[PDB]
C-alpha cells in the first residue's frame, strides 16, 4: 500500500502545474512492487492526502490554500469532490440541530467549523459547485464580514418560525420580474453560472427580515463583491461585461485574480489599436472567456493553464 | 528531570523507601521486622545520572551567557559602521575557544552559523558580512573558512534594508510639503 | 517589446469560427408546418385571446394545443393585473 | 489582587507621589525581577541555531528576546575587545572633572584642554572610531 | 514484545520431563505464533517509511529555502547511515530529486529579491505624476486621466491598471494625517470626488464604503443596540456627508433611507437610539395597508394643496 | 482624592519601514518547489 | 472532601512547592500506595492461562496488568540469572570509581583504563550480550 | 493566587503502528466454520 | 519534553590519549 | 513625549579663546 499510494501522488502533483493526465485508474503504469489498481485505491488516497497535510509545519493560512488548490484541480470524478460533499452536509445538519436545541454549544460544533476556515479563501468557487446549498454561505458571510456573534442568531431563527412570512411572490414568474425592473441595474448583468445562488440567498434573506425590500439591497452587495467589472474607454464609463472571480485565476495564491484582468484590458486595447474598423462597433466580453465583436466576425478565447504556464515561463526568463 | 540538590534526592529516597517497606510488608501481612540484596550497583546508576544531568545544566548557564554578551556587541552603531569589525570578532572567538568558555567545536560551529543570521536586520550590516569573509579558523584539525562553511543571498538583504529605509524617507519628505 | 505583456497578451489567444446570429435567437427549424383545420381555429376564437398573444401559438404541433392556450391565458392575465396596478400611466403627464 | 506582587501595583495607582524614593523603588523592582527571571530561565532550554527548532519556539524565542535589550552604555562594554583586537586611574589623573565629579573650568580656560576624559583610551588612542550618520550612511550604498 | 520471533525459534528444541512422559516444548502446544512475530516487525517498517515521507514533504513548501536545505541533509545523513536493504529504493530517489529542486532555488531567490528591492525607489516617482494630474485637473482643467497615455520615463517604469487603485488608498490614507483641523480634511475628500470622471479610482470606494456603512446599520438594528466600538465606518461616512448633502443623494440613488437617519441626528438632535427602539417595536406590526405603489404616489404628485412636491 | 504616577516604556527597534500596497502583488505560487 | 488523600493533592495543587521534600514524598506516595494494593489485590483472584478466562476478565487483566511494569534496571535485575544459566566489592575493588561514587580521573588518564565496571561481571566475563539497534534488527528480519 | 505542580506522566509502551485504512477491505465471512 | 528514558549501561566504554 | 536617548559620547571635543 504504501509503495502504491506514490504513483497516484506523482499524477496530481504534475496536473496542479497545468496539465492534463487522464486520472483514470485503469490508466495506471504497472508493476510488480505494487500489483493491481481497484476503486477503493482511489479513495483511500483522498484521505490519505487530508490527513497528511494537517501534519505539517506551517500557518493555518498555507493549510486552508493548499487544501482549496487541490480541490480545485480536480476533473469530476475525483474523491475530493466526494470528500467536500460529505463534509458540507455534515455541517448543514450540525447548524440545524444547533437551531432546534436552542444553544451554542462549542464541543459538539466541530464539523462546521472546518468547512468555515477553508471556506475564507476562496467563497466563489464554493457558490459555484454546490449550488443547492447556499443557504449555510449566508450565515458564513453574516458571521465574517458584518460582525455578529454566533448566538443572537439562533434566537433569531427560533422567533421567526412562529409567525410564517408567507406573503407569496415565490413562484419563479416574480425572480424574472425582479431581473427585469428598470431600478434593479446590478441584477439585469448577471453570469449564468451564479444564476442558482441568487435564488436562495434571498429567499433567505426574506424569510428571515420579514421585509420584502431589504432582500434586494444585500442581495445586490453580495453579487459585487463576488464579481469583476469591465468599463469602457469614453468619459461616460459605460459597462460592457460582468465575469466570475474563479475564472481569472492564475496560481493558487488566493489573491491572484489581479494578473487575470490586466492582461484581459491589455489584450483589448491592442486589439482596438491594431484594426482600424472595430471602432464604429462594441468590442465586449462574454462568459470560458470570449472577446466578441458586434456582428459577431472576430472570436478569440481564453484559458486559466497557458496563461498560467506563459506567465510562469515569461518570470523565469529574466536571470543572470 | 526535577531536583536540584543531592539532599533533596536523599531525602525522597529515604521517605519513599520507609513508606514502601511498611505499604508491602503489611499487605500480606507477615512481618516488617522479620530489600538488601543488590544495593551498589543501583547507587551507582542513580549517581551517575544526577552527574549526568547537573553537567547539561551547567553547560547550558555558559551558553546563555555567550549569548547575552554577543547580543550586546551586535546593537553598537559605530563599530559596525567602522571598518574594522571582522577583527574584533575573530579575536573574540580565539580568546573564548583559548579559555575554555566555549564547551566544544559544533557550538562554535553553531555560533558562526547563526552570527550571520542575526547580522541582517541590523544598521552596518553589510560592511561587517564584506569585511568579514575571508578569514580562516581551525575546526577539527581542518582549516577552513568563514566563507566555506556556509557556502551570496545574505547580502541582498542586506542592502534591502536601507532600501527601505531611503524610501521612508522620502515619503516623509512628501507629506511634510504637502500638509504645509 | 514584448517582455512586459505583450506577449503573453498576443501568445495566448486562440481563434474560433464566427456566430450564426439568426439561429441563436429566433431558432428556426424547430417550427413544425401544420395547416390547422377549422375547429382547431374555432377554439381559439372561443377562447378569447387578444391580437398580441398569437406569438406562442405559431409554430406549434396539434398535440399540445391546450398548454399553449393555457400559456397565452396566464401571459394576458398577469399583464391585466399590472395594468390595474397603475403601472404605464406615468406618460400622461408630460 | 491578593498576589504579593500584585498589590504594590495597587498601592501605586491609590497613592504614592509624596512617598520617598526609597519604597518607590521596592514597590517598583519586584516586577522587572520577576520579568527577567522568567525569561531567562524559559530562554536557557532551547537550542541556539534557528535553524535546528520548530516553528512555534522561533517565533516564542524572537517575542521573548526583546525583554533583554540594552541600548545606552555598549560602547564602555564593548572596549575591552577592541584593545586586544588592535594591540595583537581614580578621577583625579583625568583631566577637566574635578573629585566631586564636575567640570573643571580653570583647566580647562587656562591650559587649553582639547578633549575631556570620558573613558580609557581618551589618553593616545589611534583606533578612532569616529561617529558617523546613518542616514548618510544609507544614502552611501543606494 | 519487540524481538519474539528469534526467541520462539531458540525454545523449540528444549526438553523437559513432567508427569514421566519427556517432550520437547512444541509437543506441549502442538506456526501460527511466528508469523504474528515477523508481523510485528513488518508494522515498524511501514511506520518508518510513513515517517520519512512526511517529513520529506513538509520540508519543501517553507517560505525560506535556507532552511529546508539543512533539514534535507540532515534526512538524507540518516538514511545513509540506516545501510537499508532494497525495499528502501523508492526513497532515495525522491531525497534526491528533493536536493535538487531545493538547490535551483536557493539560486533563484537571490536575483527574485534583487528586483523586489528595485521596484521600492521607482513607485514614488510613479505616485507623484499621478498626483499631479490630479492637481491639475482640480483647477478646471480636461486631462483625460486614463492611465494608457503618460509621460513614462526611464524612472517610472510601465503602468498598470493597479496603480489608480493604489494611488486612491494612497492618497486617502494621506489626507487624514495632516495637522489641519477636522473640517478642512472632510472638504479636501469631497472636493476630490466631485472632480472624477464616472470611471475614477475615487467613485468605486466610495460606493464600497456606502454598501459597508448600511450593512453596519442592519446588524444593528437585528442585535438591538447601539455600540460605538463595532460601527466604525457607519460614523466615518457621516463627518464627510455634512459638506455635500446634495450629490450624495444623486450619485447613488438607491439607499437613500441611510441619509434620512443622518439628518435628524445632526439637526433636530436624536440620540443614536431610540431609533434602534422603533424600529425593532414596528417590525411586529405592518404599516403597509396596500398604500405604498405607483397610484398613491402620482395621484399625491398632482395636488395643488402641496407647493413643494408638485414640482420635482 | 488620588496621584497617579506614569512611568517611561522601554524603547523597541523592528527597523523602520514605508507603509505597505494595498494589492501587494506577490509570486502567484506558494512553496519552493518549482 | 474528608478523605486523608483527597485533601493532599488539592493542598499540594493549591500551596506548590513552598514547603520542604519529604510532605511533597508523602503526599505523592499515599496514592501511588493505594494504587498499588488495589491493582495487587484485583490481580490476585484471576487465572494465570488466558484460555480458562471469559471476556470480561481478559479485558479487565490486560488493561489493569501493565502499571506493573518497569524499564530502566531490567539488566541489573537479569544479571544474575544468566551467569548460572552460562556458567555451568565494596566499591573500592571497582576501577574507575572513587568512594565517594564519583569518577577518578588519576586511573583513567595514566593508566589507560580500557572501561569502567558500572556494575558486576564486567570483571573477566564470557557472557557478550552486545548492544543492538531495534530498526536494524527490523530491516533485517523484513 | 496560587503556585500549580504539574505530575509527570508514566511512561506507556503499546507498540508502534501505522495509521488505520478507512476501507479495512477484510474477509467476507464472520465464523470458523465454512 | 521527555519523550523517553535511557536504561541504564551495563559498562562504558571510554578513549585515552 | 518621549524621544529615544541618546549614547554617552566617548570623549568631548571644546573650544577655547
Amino acid at each position: 500500500t504504501q509503495n502504491k499510494q506514490l504513483v497516484i501522488d506523482q499524477v496530481y502533483q504534475r496536473r496542479l502545474a497545468g496539465d492534463n493526465v487522464s486520472t483514470n485508474y485503469e490508466d495506471l503504469p504497472v508493476s510488480e512492487a505494487t500489483g493491481e489498481f481497484k476503486r477503493s485505491d482511489m479513495n483511500n488516497y483522498a484521505s490519505a492526502k487530508l490527513q497528511q497535510i494537517d501534519q505539517m509545519d506551517i500557518p493555518e493560512a498555507a493549510k486552508d490554500a493548499q487544501k482549496v488548490a487541490l480541490l480545485r484541480a480536480d476533473t469530476n470524478n475525483g474523491p475530493f469532490r466526494n470528500a467536500f460533499q460529505t463534509l458540507t452536509q455534515d455541517a448543514a445538519g450540525e447548524w440545524q440541530a444547533a437551531v432546534i436545541r436552542g444553544q451554542y454549544d462549542p464541543d459538539k460544533m466541530q464539523r462546521f467549523e472546518s468547512l468555515r476556515r477553508a471556506y475564507t479563501q476562496d467563497p466563489s468557487s464554493f457558490a459555484a459547485l454546490y449550488p443547492d446549498q447556499a443557504q449555510l454561505f449566508s450565515t458564513f458571510d453574516q458571521m465574517d464580514k458584518i460582525g455578529l456573534d454566533p448566538q443572537t442568531m439562533i434566537e433569531a431563527d427560533k422567533q421567526a418560525a412562529s409567525q410564517s412570512r408567507e406573503m407569496r411572490m415565490e413562484s419563479d414568474k416574480a425572480w424574472q420580474e425582479l431581473k427585469n425592473d428598470s431600478r434593479n441595474k446590478d441584477l439585469s448583468r448577471l453570469p449564468t453560472s451564479l444564476d442558482a445562488s441568487a435564488r436562495k440567498v434571498w429567499d433567505s434573506w426574506y424569510y428571515r427580515t420579514g421585509n420584502a425590500d431589504a432582500a434586494t439591497q444585500q442581495t445586490q452587495r453580495w453579487l459585487n463583491e463576488n464579481t469583476v467589472t469591465f468599463q469602457s474607454e469614453g468619459s461616460d464609463g459605460k459597462s460592457i461585461g460582468m465575469v466570475s472571480k474563479h475564472q481569472l485565476m492564475v496560481g493558487d495564491n488566493p489573491e491572484s485574480w489581479q494578473v487575470g484582468r490586466d492582461i484581459i484590458d491589455t489584450a483589448r486595447k491592442q486589439l482596438i489599436k491594431a484594426n482600424p474598423w472595430v471602432v464604429n462597433s462594441q468590442l465586449s466580453v462574454v462568459e470560458s472567456i470570449f472577446l466578441q465583436d458586434a456582428t459577431g466576425t472576430i472570436r478569440i478565447r481564453y484559458d486559466k493553464e497557458l496563461v498560467g504556464k506563459l506567465y510562469r515561463e515569461q518570470q523565469q526568463k529574466a536571470q543572470d | 528531570g526535577e531536583f536540584r540538590t543531592r539532599q533533596d534526592m536523599e531525602e525522597y529516597r529515604h521517605q519513599r523507601l520507609q513508606d514502601a517497606a511498611k505499604s508491602y510488608a503489611e499487605e500480606a501481612g507477615i512481618n516488617p521486622t522479620d530489600f538488601n540484596d543488590n544495593i551498589t550497583d543501583r547507587n551507582i546508576a542513580i549517581y551517575g545520572s544526577f552527574n549526568k544531568y547537573f553537567s547539561k545544566q551547567s553547560e547550558e548557564t555558559a551558553m546563555l551567557n555567550t549569548r547575552i554578551e554577543m547580543n550586546s556587541f551586535l546593537n553598537d552603531g559605530d563599530l559596525m559602521r567602522s571598518p574594522e569589525s571582522g577583527k574584533t570578532f575573530m579575536a573574540y572567538l580565539r580568546d573564548g575557544l583559548t579559555t575554555a568558555a566555549i564547551p566544544s567545536d559544533q557550538r562554535a560551529r553553531e555560533v558562526i552559523t547563526q552570527t550571520v543570521r542575526d547580522a541582517i536586520q541590523k544598521s552596518g550590516g553589510s560592511n561587517f558580512l564584506q569585511q568579514v569573509r575571508g578569514e580562516r579558523i581551525t575546526l577539527n584539525g581542518v582549516d577552513a573558512t568563514v566563507e566555506e562553511i556556509v557556502g551570496n543571498a545574505a547580502i541582498v538583504e542586506a542592502q534591502g534594508t536601507e532600501y527601505k529605509l531611503v524610501a521612508k524617507y522620502q515619503e516623509d519628505l512628501a507629506l511634510g510639503v504637502q500638509s504645509a | 517589446v514584448k517582455n512586459s505583456m505583450v506577449g503573453v497578451a498576443i501568445r495566448a489567444g486562440q481563434t474560433e469560427d464566427s456566430l450564426d446570429v439568426i439561429g441563436d435567437v429566433f431558432n428556426p427549424t424547430r417550427w413544425n408546418n401544420h395547416k390547422w383545420t377549422r375547429e382547431e381555429l374555432d377554439q381559439i376564437r372561443n377562447a378569447g385571446v387578444l391580437p398580441q398573444y398569437y406569438g406562442v401559438i405559431t409554430g406549434g404541433s396539434p398535440q399540445n394545443l391546450t398548454e399553449l392556450i393555457n400559456l397565452a391565458l396566464e401571459n394576458q392575465k398577469l399583464d391585466q393585473e399590472k395594468a390595474k396596478a397603475g403601472t404605464g400611466a406615468q406618460l400622461a403627464a408630460g | 489582587m491578593c498576589e504579593p506582587v500584585s498589590i504594590g501595583l495597587g498601592i501605586m495607582s491609590v497613592a504614592g507621589a509624596t512617598m520617598s524614593a526609597s519604597q518607590q523603588a521596592k514597590a517598583e523592582g519586584a516586577a522587572i525581577d520577576a520579568q527577567n527571571r522568567q525569561a531567562q530561565e524559559m530562554i536557557k532550554q532551547m537550542n541556539y541555531s534557528d535553524a535546528n527548532l520548530k516553528m512555534q519556539e522561533r517565533d516564542l524565542k524572537e517575542q521573548q528576546m526583546a525583554e533583554l535589550t540594552e541600548t545606552t552604555l555598549n560602547g564602555i562594554r564593548n572596549q575591552g575587545m577592541v584593545r586586544a583586537a588592535v594591540a595583537e586611574d581614580t578621577v583625579k589623573e583625568r583631566a577637566g572633572i574635578t573629585e566631586s565629579y564636575n567640570r573643571d573650568y580653570a583647566a580647562i580656560f587656562g591650559n587649553r584642554i582639547a578633549n575631556i576624559e570620558n573613558t580609557q583610551s581618551a589618553i593616545r588612542g589611534q583606533g578612532k572610531i569616529i561617529k558617523t550618520s546613518p542616514l548618510a550612511h544609507a544614502l552611501n550604498v543606494a | 514484545k519487540s524481538g519474539g520471533s528469534n526467541f520462539l525459534q531458540q525454545v523449540r528444541g528444549e526438553r523437559i520431563t513432567l508427569n514421566g512422559v519427556d517432550a520437547t516444548v512444541e509437543e506441549i502446544v502442538g506456526n501460527a505464533a511466528i508469523v504474528e512475530a515477523q508481523g510485528t516487525e513488518y508494522k515498524l517498517v511501514a511506520k518508518y517509511q510513513e515517517d520519512l515521507a512526511l517529513g520529506v514533504q513538509s520540508a519543501i513548501l517553507q517560505d525560506d529555502p535556507t532552511i529546508g536545505l539543512a533539514q534535507i541533509q540532515k534526512l538524507k545523513e540518516q538514511n545513509n547511515l540506516l545501510q537499508p536493504g532494497e525495499e528502501l529504493t523508492p526513497q532515495r530517489q525522491m531525497l534526491i530529486n528533493a536536493e535538487a529542486s531545493l538547490l535551483e532555488a536557493v539560486k533563484r531567490k537571490s536575483a527574485e529579491q534583487a528586483k523586489e528591492n528595485t521596484k521600492l525607489i521607482q513607485t514614488q516617482n510613479k505616485q507623484l505624476v499621478i498626483d499631479q494630474v490630479y492637481q491639475r485637473r482640480l483647477a478646471g482643467d480636461n486631462v483625460s486621466t486614463n492611465y494608457e497615455d503618460l509621460p513614462v520615463s526611464e524612472a517610472t517604469g510601465e503602468f498598470k491598471r493597479s496603480d489608480m487603485n493604489n494611488y486612491a488608498s494612497a492618497k486617502l490614507q494621506q489626507i487624514d494625517q495632516m495637522d489641519i483641523p477636522e473640517a478642512a480634511k472632510d472638504a479636501q475628500k469631497v472636493a476630490l470626488l466631485r472632480a472624477d470622471t464616472n470611471n475614477g479610482p475615487f467613485r468605486n470606494a466610495f460606493q464600497t464604503l456606502t454598501q459597508d456603512a448600511a450593512g453596519e446599520w442592519q446588524a444593528a438594528v437585528i442585535r438591538g443596540q447601539y455600540d460605538p466600538d463595532k460601527m466604525q465606518r457607519f460614523e466615518s461616512l457621516r463627518r464627510a456627508y455634512t459638506q455635500d448633502p446634495s450629490s450624495f443623494a444623486a450619485l447613488y440613488p438607491d439607499q437613500a433611507q441611510l441619509f434620512s437617519t443622518f439628518d435628524q441626528m445632526d439637526k433636530i438632535g436624536l440620540d443614536p437610539q431610540t431609533m434602534i427602539e422603533a424600529d425593532k417595536q414596528a417590525a411586529s406590526q405592518s404599516r403597509e395597508m396596500r398604500m405604498e405603489s405607483d397610484k398613491a404616489w402620482q395621484e399625491l404628485k398632482n395636488d395643488s394643496r402641496n407647493k413643494d412636491l408638485s414640482r420635482l | 482624592c488620588f496621584s497617579p504616577k506614569i512611568s517611561t516604556p522601554k524603547p523597541s527597534v523592528q527597523a523602520p519601514e514605508p507603509a505597505p500596497l494595498s494589492e501587494e502583488v506577490a509570486s502567484v505560487d506558494i512553496g519552493a518547489e518549482s
